[PDB]
RNA sequence: AGUGAUCUAGAAAGAGAUCCACCUACUCAUGU
């Protein structure tokens, strides 16, 4: 549904809005990125926040609580 | 306004942020879409419990009643 | 419909149950309000209290 | 619903229904005005005594207004 | 100077993966 003409001018604005704002872009994190574990844990209690009180597990839930 | 009238819990006072006065009266009332999403809350309360502990279905109250 | 002999405390009660709480709540106004439009004795025992407290 | 206030029915809101009332709760017109009336006067005098012909009483009327205008400058 | 406005209500057989907030928390140098 969306036009070429269209397309071209929405990356246009985004492309004006990101240089006006001096925007530099979001890295790759490193092998050695040094915030990297606190990260983890916060990923990892937003997982652990839906099995902390159920007691019905299926294979799924069983399998990424393990992981 | 005609007459300035103190009124409900539900309102809010506005206080300008240049001259510290209360300038408006901002009314709350709770929208139609989540008065009905409550209401169908309360209704998988009922439903969902087919044969649950009564302490459980006052929990379920309790949850959706302070939510 | 409580007589003259009380009211001050019913007045009592209500600043000493609004200070409860751990902020101000428009509840006790707009409740002390009707109290004061509904009688005379009801505005006299407010002047009492605020002079008592 | 006693004053178009209560419910449509008990039935159905799983209230008592119980509504009970809450105990919260110009010199120149002045001048024409007055020769007019004169003229009026006049008239009916007129009627009254001998002027069955109309000459008469339009002259003496005529005169009258011309005596107010007189005395109105 | 205020009255007054009061639904429900239980028996038989059958059914039914429950899935979530009510206790606070940090300061020794024996000497030279």
């Amino acid at each position: 549904e969306i036009t070429p003409e269209e397309a071209t001018t929405i990356f246009s604005v985004m492309v004006e809005w990101l240089e006006s704002r001096s925007f530099s872009p979001i890295p790759f994190p490193p092998l050695t990125y040094k915030n990297d574990t606190k990260i983890l844990v916060l990923a990892l209690e937003d997982l652990k926040d839906v099995y902390a009180s159920k007691v019905r597990l299926n294979a799924s839930e069983r399998e990424e609580l393990a992981l | 306004m005609e007459e300035v009238v103190s009124n409900d819990e539900g309102v809010w006072d506005l206080v300008d942020e240049r001259t510290k006065q209360r300038t408006a009266k901002a009314y709350l009332k709770v929208s139609e879409e989540e008065i009905k999403k409550f209401d169908s809350r309360i209704r998988g309360i009922l439903m969902a419990s087919g044969s649950t502990t009564f302490t459980k279905v006052a929990a379920k109250w309790n949850t959706s009643l302070i939510s | 419909k409580i007589a003259n002999n009380l009211k001050k405390s019913v007045v009592d009660i209500i600043i000493k149950s609004s200070l409860q709480e751990s902020t101000f709540s428009k509840f006790y106004s707009i409740l002390s309000e009707r109290m004061i439009t509904f009688h005379r004795s009801w505005q006299t025992a407010y002047n009492e209290t605020f002079e008592q407290n | 619903s006693y004053n178009g206030i209560g419910l449509k029915s008990a039935k159905g809101s799983s209230t008592s229904g119980h509504v009970q009332r809450s105990l919260a709760s110009i010199e120149t017109h002045m001048e024409k005005r007055e020769i007019e009336v004169q003229v009026s006067e006049l008239r009916d005098r007129l009627e009254e005594e001998e002027t069955l012909s109309e000459e008469q009483i339009d002259k003496k009327c005529e005169a009258l207004r011309a005596k107010l205008t007189n005395e109105w400058q």
